[PDB]
């Protein structure tokens, strides 16, 4: 509930509410005056394991409209012209367990006179290493259609074992890139980066790190382009792809191309923190948000391929 | 026989005996006996001056003993103490010539699962059964080892006069539960084993019949706690962790259906999954273990079991374990 809401008074606040709600649950009628809690914050929601089991429930109120309705016809998604001929991981999925060191000194005090012990914190954190995509692939249009690079990772079994399917799994999957490419008359093979993925950012500059360069460039004349870091939407490079096992899980890629004229058929414009219109205009997950009753369709569309990649963890 | 002996003869009687049981004998011998034989005109050939058959056909007599085509559980006080009694004649036999009589006589009008049970425990504790294999209960009776669907399979084969093997299952809904260290309690290998072991040194034996089992209390305590460590490596190996102990206050968390079925019965019936115990007619309360669970406790807990007198029998000792199991199975 943000105030874009047409009837605040009678829709109320779930969300939010149910943040606070989820977090006095140490202290409501508050006898004993505890302080507001980790869900109460977004810097330490994502702590507490309700915080899923809450996004889980809102989770689903939307899918609840998501999947009213139709299905998706085969002339639904067919970009005419564009086909993949063939994706491929150029590398190793590997993920490991990197390590950070961030400050702990704006948190003790030092008052005066008294002088400044660097003191640091090092932490643990995930990582995968480099690899990129070759899609290979003919537009056998007459010539250079603009295109959506649209790149999913959805699972293949259960933890039953089970195996799903792009219905049971349609939901389930992550957004691991999403771009704009001219495809020319014919066969190219594109290529493209773990590195320059769009939902991600790398880690940024220490505190200190941006006081040694602010402050050099004022004793210096000027500058400071490090435009690298004014929004930065997205998530950890290192989280690009899942943990997942030792042994190593075969994930299953879907790389669907839309139709970039049709898409951006108006419009950084990634973080659009400045008021700046989204520029694809697909709906979003597309084309994932919607039932897929019979895989038999997602099958037939010539811009749509699915490929299995297997991620491996390394100790 | 050979009006005895052989082995070859032993076991050939034996394997007519449990050949079609749900079904009168085909074996021509096994028929005239089963007509002919009066288990009380010879009371000789019974070490017992025929006691006990003379007690048996005092019921199947009064005709109050279980009918045929039925089913039978051992867990039935009456279903056992029918079944027993037929141990009891076949164990007083000086030779063959008793035993095949008798059971051939029974095994005609006794019910087929007190005489499966009788025929073999006889077999397995008489002296009279040295030579002996016993087919495997799989085979004689695969109603309690094969599935529902393969039985079905089977029916319909008969039917049809078509043969051939069907291939069995596994039980629910694999990859939805922990029918996932099924493998291990559903074989016939270990069903065979846990009935045979309770066959071996039965919680019914009574010194009378011959001679003593030796140390079923401690042979009790462990059998069962290594099948639940096996289980519990099995469920180990199945990224399941080991098992819940289960308490009379709470719920039965882990219900299944078996789909198994009966011979004469209907199939067994299901556990619908976190249900509450109920008092059991029949049986005994539940509250009744609770306290039965204390008593016993508390023999472990103070140092002695009590008898009947109040003799207070100690246990803090070797022979322990043992009369800790005679108490607790
Ligand atoms: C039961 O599983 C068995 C495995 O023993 C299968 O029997 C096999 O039949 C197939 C036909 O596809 C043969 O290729 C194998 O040689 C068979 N083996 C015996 C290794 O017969 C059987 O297919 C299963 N199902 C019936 C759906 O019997």
């Amino acid at each position: 509930s943000s105030k874009y809401s047409s009837n605040v008074q009678y829709y109320g606040s779930l969300h939010n509410t149910a943040h606070v709600m989820l977090g006095r649950q140490g202290d409501p009628h508050g006898k004993f005056n505890l302080p507001p809690g980790v869900m109460e914050h977004f810097e330490t929601a994502t702590r507490d394991p309700s915080f899923f089991r809450l996004h889980k429930y809102m989770d689903n109120i939307f899918k609840k409209h998501t999947d009213s309705f139709p299905p998706y016809t085969h002339d639904n998604l067919e970009f005419s012209g564009m086909v993949v001929n063939g994706v491929a991981i150029d590398g190793e999925l590997i993920t490991f367990f990197d390590e950070f060191q961030y400050s702990l000194i704006n948190a003790v005090d030092s008052g005066e006179n008294i002088e400044d012990v660097e003191i640091n914190a090092r932490v643990h954190r995930l990582n995968h290493n480099e690899f990129t995509y070759k899609i290979t692939m003919s537009n056998n249009n007459d010539g250079e259609r603009l295109a959506t690079f649209r790149i999913f990772l959805c699972p293949i079994e259960d933890n039953n074992g089970i195996t799903l399917t792009l219905d049971e799994a349609r939901w389930f999957c992550i957004e691991l890139d999403k771009f704009f490419q001219k495809v020319p008359s014919g066969p190219e093979t594109i290529e493209r980066s773990s590195k320059d993925s769009s939902v991600t950012v790398p880690d940024m500059p220490s505190f200190q790190s941006l006081k040694e360069q602010a402050d050099n460039a004022v004793n210096g004349g000027h500058d400071l382009d490090l435009s690298a870091y004014e929004r930065s939407c997205g998530i950890p490079d290192r989280m690009l792809l899942p943990k997942s096992k030792p042994e190593g899980m075969e994930f299953n890629l879907y790389v669907a191309v839309t139709d970039g004229d049709k898409d951006t058929e108006g419009h950084h414009a990634q973080c659009g923190v400045h008021g700046e219109a989204y520029p694809d205009n697909r709906p979003l997950g597309y084309p994932l948000e919607r039932r897929i009753p019979d895989e038999r369709v997602i099958d037939g569309v010539s811009n749509i391929k699915h490929v299995v990649v297997k991620i491996v963890h390394h100790l | 026989d050979a009006l005895g002996t052989g082995n070859a003869q032993k076991q050939q009687d034996i394997n007519h005996l449990l050949d079609k049981i749900y079904e009168p004998t085909k074996y021509p011998d096994l028929k005239d006996i089963a007509e002919n034989f009066n288990p009380l005109g010879d009371t000789s050939i019974y070490n017992d001056h025929g006691a006990a058959v003379e007690t048996l056909m005092k019921e199947l007599n009064d005709h109050r003993l279980l009918e045929q085509r039925h089913w039978y559980s051992l867990f039935n006080t009456r279903q056992r103490k029918e079944a027993l009694m037929l141990f009891a004649v076949l164990n007083q036999c000086k030779e063959w010539y008793c035993f095949r009589s008798n059971a051939a006589y029974f095994r005609e009008r006794m019910n087929e699962g007190e005489f499966v049970y009788a025929l073999y425990v006889s077999v397995i504790h008489s002296k009279l059964g040295d030579g002996i294999v016993l087919p495997p209960l799989y085979q004689i009776t695969p109603h309690m080892f094969t599935n529902s669907e393969v039985i079905d399979k089977a029916y319909s084969a008969k039917m049809t006069q078509k043969p051939g093997t069907f291939n069995v299952s596994f039980t629910g809904t694999k990859k939805n539960r922990e029918q996932r260290v099924a493998y291990f309690g559903e074989d016939i290998g270990m069903n065979i084993h846990h009935v045979t072991w309770h066959m071996d040194f039965p919680f019914w034996w009574e010194d009378s019949y011959g001679y003593h089992l030796d140390r079923k209390g401690e042979l009790f305590f462990w059998v069962h706690h290594q099948l639940t460590a096996r289980f519990d490596f099995e469920r180990l190996s199945n990224w399941l962790d080991p098992v819940d102990e289960l308490h009379w206050d709470r719920i039965i968390r882990e219900g299944f259906a078996p789909l198994t079925s009966y011979k004469y019965g209907g199939e067994f019936p299901v556990r619908p999954d976190n249900i509450h115990f109920e008092d059991v007619d029949g049986v005994a309360h539940v509250h009744d273990l609770e306290i039965t669970e204390s008593r016993i406790h508390e023999a472990i807990d103070h140092g002695y079991i009590t008898d009947s007198d109040g003799h207070t029998i100690d246990i803090r000792q070797p022979k322990g374990i043992e009369l800790l199991g005679d108490i607790i199975e």
